């Protein structure tokens, strides 16, 4: 789990993203598809091109699913139940992919918020994503 | 690793703009802060109680320079990474016995430091060119394991 | 995160071990040092021989640390706070060692309780040990 | 892999006593129940809703026999595992693109089935020998990645 200081360091880092959630979430998604092309096989119904309003439209829902996860962090299994029903139960996503997106999500935030990306916040954000990943990769019916 | 000519040129130019003093130490330091357990291989370094202390550690800053230098040597030999890091593989695997997942983690933390330093300049395909390099350096550093 | 079904499965399977806690925990500990000789480097102040009342005495504390963890499951970071201060804070253990011991713990019970080791219970036990491994490797100060 | 003769004899004696029908199907069956994300690769198999349905699936049972056979061929060639699984590597790596951790997971789930089947007879030194076998089979099956 996460330290109380981690719960704060995510809230104040993600609370510096702004309405830039989709832009960042789109960058994260684009960085993943480009760097690790196997993650593309999860989206055959997707236009995986540059600028794609589908990918830029996913990164919104994705970066907004991550927002309610930052809200009620100490209630992650209950709050992400529909997302877990999708990822764990329906999609059956390999957790390595979750590590790939989590990494790209950190490269994005480091590219865009260099001041909010302190060695301590990197750690907190990585712990947070690891936890979101755990809740989304597990079947807790 | 085998990469396309455009990507080979894009990494050389990005690396050609690297801070050869404070990047490796930021790469090595962040490893110790994000993945604490790695501090156990660096007891001969002293004081790593706070991130500020881990980064502001002259030993970490010094060693990290020799790590970035190993990476700079790897970008020079992308045809034979396996032999450039063979003796380095012998060191980490047969004598230091470091779990190879931590080689995936250091390389992925170097990608986070270049993202931190270059910003917009560290574009999605530049990263994609670097992810190929760090994984290859991690496949070559964990060679005496397969 | 564990399914409510998993929490019961672990209680009924680990609740079939009996006073053989120290025996199993010893075997798991032994199987680990034997199969993965690197886990030995964490115990230099140990007699890592067969039969050793130290290793057989460690497997007691270990399998007993696992017993209170199964008790108050839905409180595992609060419960194992001293163990976390040890494994995470003091000893600084690479979590791979935790995947390894967890593997050995599954082999031990597989060998000793073959009936209680259904594919459903294996999954439940692998999720529990993974959850315990997380807690012990994480600094939640 | 290079293991000691006593362990090499111990694995062959243990494997000789194995049930060459319902062990492989139990190994491939527990892979899908414990690691659900792997069911995604076996869509051409049908009905994997309950563990009782995953194991009690003729497709899983039959395919597992060929998986166990790959391992049997692997125990015969412990000098050259990398060449026995060279075409199997090509299949899982270059054509199926299965993440290599899953190879460690099936190998370790075989060890969990053997412990189940043999009980007291799968002693700590027999596991240590088998761990060397499944690691080398996982190293050979993930060869077209390094
Ligand atoms: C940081 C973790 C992630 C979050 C927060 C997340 C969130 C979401 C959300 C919100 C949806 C769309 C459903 C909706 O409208 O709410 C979704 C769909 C999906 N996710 Fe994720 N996801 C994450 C990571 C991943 C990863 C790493 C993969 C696989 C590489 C993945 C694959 C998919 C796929 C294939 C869909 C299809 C559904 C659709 O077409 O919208 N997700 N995800
Ligand atoms: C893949 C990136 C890595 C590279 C290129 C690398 C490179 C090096 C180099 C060049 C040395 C210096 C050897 C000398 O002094 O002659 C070294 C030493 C060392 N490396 Fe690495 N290394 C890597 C990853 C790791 C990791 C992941 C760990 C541990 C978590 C590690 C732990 C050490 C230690 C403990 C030393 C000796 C310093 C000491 O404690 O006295 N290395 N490494
Ligand atoms: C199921 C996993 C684990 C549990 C429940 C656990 C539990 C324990 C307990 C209860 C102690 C002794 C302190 C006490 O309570 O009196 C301990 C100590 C220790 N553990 Fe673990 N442990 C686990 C996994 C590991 C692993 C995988 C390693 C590393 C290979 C590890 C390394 C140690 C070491 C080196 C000590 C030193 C302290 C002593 O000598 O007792 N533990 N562990
Ligand atoms: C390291 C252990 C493994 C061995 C020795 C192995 C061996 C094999 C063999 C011999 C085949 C059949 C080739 C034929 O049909 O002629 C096969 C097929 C296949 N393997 Fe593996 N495999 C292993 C692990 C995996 C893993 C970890 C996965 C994925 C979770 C996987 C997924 C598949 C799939 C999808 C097929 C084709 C079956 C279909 O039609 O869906 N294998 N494997």
């Amino acid at each position: 789990v996460l330290s109380p200081a981690d719960k704060t360091n995510v809230k104040a880092a993600w609370g510096k993203v702004g309405a830039h959630a989709g832009e960042y979430g789109a960058e994260a998604l684009e960085r993943m598809f480009l760097s690790f092309p196997t993650t593309k096989t999860y989206f055959p119904h997707f236009d995986l091109s540059h600028g794609s309003a589908q990918v830029k439209g996913h990164g919104k829902k994705v970066a907004d699913a991550l927002t309610n996860a930052v809200a009620h962090v100490d209630d992650m299994p209950n709050a992400l139940s529909a997302l877990s029903d999708l990822h764990a139960h329906k999609l059956r996503v390999d957790p390595v992919n979750f590590k790939l997106l989590s990494h790209c999500l950190l490269v994005t935030l480091a590219a865009h918020l260099p001041a909010e990306f302190t060695p301590a916040v990197h750690a907190s954000l990585d712990k947070f994503l690891a936890s979101v990943s755990t809740v989304l990769t597990s079947k807790y019916r | 690793v085998h990469l396309t000519p455009v990507e080979k040129s894009a990494v050389t130019a990005l690396w050609g703009k690297v801070n050869v003093d404070e990047v490796g130490g930021e790469a090595l330091g962040r490893l110790l802060v994000v993945y604490p357990w790695t501090q156990r291989f660096f007891e001969s370094f002293g004081d790593l109680s706070t991130p500020d202390a881990v980064m502001g550690n002259p030993k970490v800053k010094a060693h990290g320079k020799k790590v970035l230098g190993a990476f700079s040597d790897g970008l020079a030999h992308l045809d034979n990474l396996k032999g450039t890091f063979a003796t380095l593989s012998e060191l980490h695997c047969d004598k230091l016995h470091v779990d190879p997942e931590n080689f995936r983690l250091l390389g992925n933390v170097l990608v986070c430091v270049l993202a931190h330093h270059f910003g917009k300049e560290f574009t999605p395909p530049v990263q994609a060119a670097y992810q190929k390099v760090v994984a290859g350096v991690a496949n070559a550093l964990a060679h005496k394991y397969h």
